[PDB]
């Protein structure tokens, strides 16, 4: 019983740490993706308005 | 004695006040335990006086609902099917069946769970056990300034019954499962501490439901 509950608690701890590492991996990836998207859209929009004014 | 209660119930002002004696359960017990013609009639008379003389709508609803928490309406249908020769039985049965025919709709809500909490009758009941309730309503544990959470927390704090404790841990498990912000609310109320202590409860049913609640609380 109670040592095997502690084994299950250790499996739960491993799942918690693993899925926390996956959430860090996902959010760090989606940060760099949305940096590429937002920078690219923002420069390309303003650059093209300047191009027509001149 | 129920004739004495029927006579007490003649005044609206008495019906507003008589609620604190918890009298509807003892009449409802005798209404199941004693089919005697006189006893049947004077309970129907007492119940009709309590409900019909309640000019306060809250008090009228409360007498109709207390009879429905005692499930009197089903026994009134049993007594409608039973042979009685008296109109003062028959017509007061049909009166109460109509009025309790309101409050049966109130109770037979998910609020059969609300009443099980309010009365402290926590059990492995169909409304505790069924997913549909939580899946459609789990957020409601925050109602009436967190009253249902406060009840479950108090029961997990001071109940002696491992069924109540395990049922309450299951209720917390499904609350967090079906309402994600409920995790934050249990964490803000500190109710988790009770569940984490009951991991070492003397009952394996409590320890299992406590672990299962800890799983549903901490594991995705």
């Amino acid at each position: 019983s109670d040592a095997d509950v502690q084994k299950q608690i250790k499996h739960m701890m491993a799942f918690i740490e693993q899925e926390a590492n996956e959430k860090a991996e996902e959010i760090d990836a989606k940060a760099e993706e949305e940096f590429n998207i937002e920078k690219g859209r923002l420069v390309q929009t303003q650059r093209l308005k300047i191009m027509e004014y001149y | 004695m129920i004739f004495s209660i029927w006579l007490l119930a003649f005044s609206p002002q008495m019906c507003e006040h008589l609620r604190r004696y918890n009298i509807i359960p003892v009449l409802s017990d005798i209404l199941q335990e004693s089919v005697k013609e006189k006893v049947t009639r004077i309970i129907l008379a007492a119940f009709r006086n309590f409900l019909e003389k309640s000019t306060e709508r809250e008090t009228r609803q409360e007498y109709a609902l207390a009879m429905i928490q005692c499930k009197v309406l089903k026994q009134l249908e049993n007594l409608e099917q039973q042979k009685y020769d008296d109109e003062d039985i028959s017509e007061d049965i049909k009166f109460l069946l109509e009025k309790l025919g309101e409050s049966v709709q109130d109770l037979s809500s998910f609020d059969e769970y609300s009443s099980e909490l309010k009365s402290g009758r926590l059990e492995w009941s169909p409304v505790h056990k069924s997913e549909k309730f939580w899946r459609e309503n789990a957020v409601r544990l925050n109602e009436k300034n967190y009253e249902l959470l406060k009840i479950l927390t108090k029961l997990l704090e001071v109940s002696d019954d491992p069924q109540v404790l395990a049922v309450a841990a299951h209720d917390v498990g499904e609350y967090v499962r079906h309402y994600p912000r409920g995790k934050r609310v249990i964490e803000q109320l500190g109710g988790k501490q009770l569940v984490m202590n009951h991991m070492h409860h003397e009952d394996q049913q409590v320890r299992y439901n406590a672990l299962l609640a800890v799983q549903k609380l901490m594991v995705h």
